[PDB]
């Protein structure tokens, strides 16, 4: 089977440069050109270039031809992409894709589709350093309550880089939870929420918890949440 | 120039490939022809010979042993500052008019486990190409028959005396790479290769027509791209251009992907555009002026 | 260059019913070079057609491309769970690389109007000297919400995020959050914070609220 694997997620300052890896197994990997494409949130897919492992020739996007550099290892099975005077802009997942087969039947670049897509790799672009979130109780009350039921949840504010996990009494609560994607604050800082509702009638004998994991910072934080003392 | 022995020297045409050293510009490879074309294109190419010279404080070597290897020791060497031409320039799977193999059929590799590295194969009895301007070339199959026939010998050898060795199809994203393709001259043959490549030899079984006919497109080179190194074609409505060439060799990879513990699967064509260059490399090697 | 224009924006339909994806092209695409593509949240892209009209390797024969020119479509049949998804056209070759802003294909359901919920600020972040205010929407349908947040009658700008999770695959309904964002200043010298919301499930807007300091 054909598979193009990614190297890991990257963070990056502004006018630094970034170099992302795709390897290649299940065909040959020198037979077939590899396209390499971004999508930033928000943005439709675009195309950065091209380039050919049998004979090293590539092609650019004039949008990124003068910062970006296509490469190749053979002995390796594996692409390179190098963009460098990086912006805040350039915050994207980067795809590579391998065209598809060539028949004579074809004219010449009709396979020029992408074929096999690798799963892609985030780049972040910006100046904030490592940072671990503070974790803030969302009470319940009458002002959370459905008749029956109530909600509950726990801030998780001013965080950086991407991703923290939430889960709630050390997973025994599952049902009803909403974590939330991530908003990228104006300060370049995340912010999520995670909320789960739960039947009111509990709120007095069920202690609930959150469990936030912030690995790129190492901070772990278990916050009870309870009725604001009302 | 000359050449004498008594000297022993070690050579490693993998370590030491020499056209990793040959990376000039693409409109270098070609020169303006001034032949009097007195129909006729404004301004025509030539393709000259694929060679290395020696720089100066170094010298080319060059192992004269027939029979070899291109790796291990070599008694017989000379020295020279310029590797011999190397015509035609391109040549993605079948190898023409290049040098036979002394009484036996020869192939050779990097690494023959690792099937990332060509195998290149030369040949001991020349094939005749006849292409012509009506798009195909031919080829006897008797003589094509029998010449995988000793390909598949020899591929066993390596592989082990009871691997069934099957031939398939090129498989690629480019037709440079799909088809055999091939410059005599400033023109250019792009030839659907499968009908040579599509038999299975020694199986169970193992111990078409008169002549095989390969489709070919043809294109003639009528500029080039100088720094990002792509050539510029147009039909050749010129007429009828022939080319008779001598098949001397091959470039084979093995696939990587067989289930089968008692085959092997060849396919034409190498892993790099070069490859065809390196089959005529691999007894020179350069070293610094003693 | 060429720009390429997908519609509908989103398509809502059941698991049985027919599909019509349209990408119209501002330039006549001679060369048929147009391919569809299928992505899923956290997965790889996947090629559904190529050539205009080819499927490609694995994929249902639900699943078909037709059009020339300046006017291309993807069609299914008869949807299937596995078919929600976002689709994309794109023109490739030739220097020409081009991408349809995207269609998505979510799953159609009865109209479910949100459950409202506000929190104030704890005052465990007042101590650090800010004051995020949550507004929650719970469980609706159709994705498409407004969230207004108003202190003291004042409409607030700039001042406020969202975040919505994806069509939740058990109810196919839509959760939203919004935070209000303010220092703890700008926090003291106000009392009344509402969150007033419009859905289509809500015959008006509705509004969750709670005085300062007080309850
Ligand atoms: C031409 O090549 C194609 C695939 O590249 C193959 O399917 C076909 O059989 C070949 N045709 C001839 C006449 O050899
Ligand atoms: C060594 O190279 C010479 C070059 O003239 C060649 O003729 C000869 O075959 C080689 N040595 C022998 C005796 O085989
Ligand atoms: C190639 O040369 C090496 C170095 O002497 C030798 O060990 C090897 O057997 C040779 N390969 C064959 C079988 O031609
Ligand atoms: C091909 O071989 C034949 C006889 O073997 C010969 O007459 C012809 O000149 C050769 N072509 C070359 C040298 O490329
Ligand atoms: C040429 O080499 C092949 C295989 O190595 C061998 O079978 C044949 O006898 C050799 N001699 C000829 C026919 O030139
Ligand atoms: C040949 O390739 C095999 C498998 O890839 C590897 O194990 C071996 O080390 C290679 N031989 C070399 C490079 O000496
Ligand atoms: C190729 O042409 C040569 C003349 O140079 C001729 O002897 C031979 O019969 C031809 N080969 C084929 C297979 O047509
Ligand atoms: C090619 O060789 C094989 C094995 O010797 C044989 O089965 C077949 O008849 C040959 N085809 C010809 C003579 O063209
Ligand atoms: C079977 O394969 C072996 C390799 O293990 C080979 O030596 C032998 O010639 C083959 N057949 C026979 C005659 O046993
Ligand atoms: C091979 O050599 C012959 C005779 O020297 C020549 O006509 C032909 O152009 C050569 N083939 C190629 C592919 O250049
Ligand atoms: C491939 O070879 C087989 C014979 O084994 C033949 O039946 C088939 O038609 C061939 N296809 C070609 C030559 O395109
Ligand atoms: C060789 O013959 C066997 C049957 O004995 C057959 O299954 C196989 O396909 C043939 N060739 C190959 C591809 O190994
Ligand atoms: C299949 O290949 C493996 C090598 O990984 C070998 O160990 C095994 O013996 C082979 N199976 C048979 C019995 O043909």
């Amino acid at each position: 089977q054909v598979q193009l694997v990614q190297s890991g997620a990257e963070v990056k300052k502004p006018g630094a440069s970034v170099k992302v890896s795709c390897q290649a197994s299940g065909y040959r990997f020198s037979n077939f050109v590899i396209h390499w494409v971004r999508q930033a949130p928000g943005q439709r897919f675009e195309w950065m270039g091209w380039i050919n492992p049998y004979n090293g020739n590539k092609e650019f996007s004039a949008k990124f031809q003068d910062r970006v550099t296509f490469t190749a290892d053979t002995s390796a099975n594996t692409a390179y992409m190098e963009l460098r005077s990086l912006r805040s802009a350039d915050t994207a997942v980067y795809y590579c894709a391998r065209v598809g087969p060539y028949s004579w039947d074809d004219s010449p670049q009709d396979n020029y589709y992408m074929d096999v897509w690798g799963k892609g790799t985030t780049v972040i672009v910006s100046s904030a350093s490592t940072k671990g979130p503070s974790v803030f109780p969302l009470a319940p009350s009458s002002k959370s309550t459905s008749g029956g039921t109530a909600a509950l949840g726990c801030l998780v504010k001013d965080y950086f880089p991407e991703p923290v996990t939430v889960s709630w009494n050390s997973g025994a609560l599952t049902s009803g939870v909403h974590t939330f994607p991530a908003v990228l604050q104006s300060s370049g800082l995340y912010s999520l929420s995670s909320v789960v509702t739960v039947p009111s009638s509990s709120l007095g004998t069920q202690t609930y918890i959150c469990n936030v994991n912030h690995k790129p910072s190492n901070t772990k934080v278990d916050k009870k949440a309870e009725p604001k003392s009302c | 120039e000359v050449v004498l022995v008594n000297v022993t020297e070690n050579f490693n045409w993998c370590k030491n490939d020499m056209v990793e050293q040959m990376h000039e510009d693409i409109c270098s490879l070609w020169d303006q022809s001034l032949k009097p074309c007195v129909a006729c294109p404004k301004v025509s190419f030539e393709p000259i010979p694929i060679h290395y010279c020696a720089p100066a404080g170094f010298a080319i070597l060059k192992c004269n042993n027939k029979t070899f290897n291109g790796t291990g020791p070599c008694t017989n060497v000379s020295t020279v500052q310029c590797t011999h031409g190397i015509r035609p320039v391109v040549s993605s799977q079948l190898l023409l008019n290049g040098s036979l193999a002394e009484e036996e059929v020869v192939i050779r590799s990097c690494n023959f486990t690792d099937n990332a590295k060509t195998i290149i194969v030369q040949l001991n009895t020349s094939v005749e190409i006849n292409c012509t301007g009506a798009g195909h070339c031919n080829i006897a199959r008797a003589k094509w028959n029998n010449t995988l026939k000793q390909i598949a010998s020899k591929l066993r050898e390596q592989f082990g005396n009871n691997k069934t060795i099957i031939f398939k199809q090129s498989s690629g994203g480019d037709p440079e790479i799909v088809t055999h393709w091939f410059n005599c001259g400033g023109e250019f043959f792009y030839c659907n290769s499968t009908q040579l490549f599509n038999s299975t030899w020694f199986n169970s079984t193992w111990s078409g027509s008169d002549t095989i006919t390969l489709p070919c497109r043809i294109k003639q080179i009528i500029n080039m791209w100088c720094k990002v190194g792509k050539m510029m074609y147009a039909p050749p409505i010129s007429g009828q251009i022939r080319c008779s060439s001598n098949i001397t060799g091959l470039l084979l990879t093995r696939d990587g992907g067989n289930s089968n513990n008692e085959s092997e699967i060849f396919r034409p064509g190498g892993g790099d555009m070069r490859d065809n260059w390196r089959s005529e490399l691999y007894k020179y090697k350069v070293v610094k002026i003693e | 260059e060429i720009v390429l224009t997908q519609s509908p924006g989103t398509l809502s339909l059941s698991p049985g019913e027919r599909a019509t994806f349209s990408c119209r092209s501002s330039h006549s695409i001679r060369s048929r070079r147009v391919a569809w593509y299928q992505h899923k949240p956290g997965q790889a892209p996947r090629l559904v057609i190529h050539g205009v009209s080819n499927r490609a390797s694995g994929i249902s024969d639900r699943f078909s491309g037709s059009g020339s020119g300046t006017d291309f479509t993807l069609t299914i049949t008869r949807v299937e769970p596995e078919d929600f998804a976002l689709y994309y056209c794109q023109v490739y070759g030739a220097s020409s690389y081009t991408f349809g802003q995207g269609t998505k294909l979510e799953r159609k359901r009865t109209v479910a109007a949100p459950s409202v919920f506000i929190f104030p600020p704890s005052d465990e972040q007042l101590k650090s000297g800010t004051a995020s205010v949550v507004c929650l929407l719970n469980n609706f349908y159709p994705r498409e919400a407004k969230v207004q947040w108003k202190v003291d009658n004042a409409l607030q700008s700039g001042n406020s995020q969202e975040s919505v999770t994806e069509q939740d695959s058990k109810d196919s309904t839509y959760s939203l959050s919004s935070t209000l964002t303010l220092s703890k200043a700008d926090y003291e010298k106000h009392k009344v914070y509402a969150c007033e919301v419009t859905h289509q499930g809500l015959r008006s807007p509705v509004t969750k609220s709670f005085n300062r300091g007080e309850c």
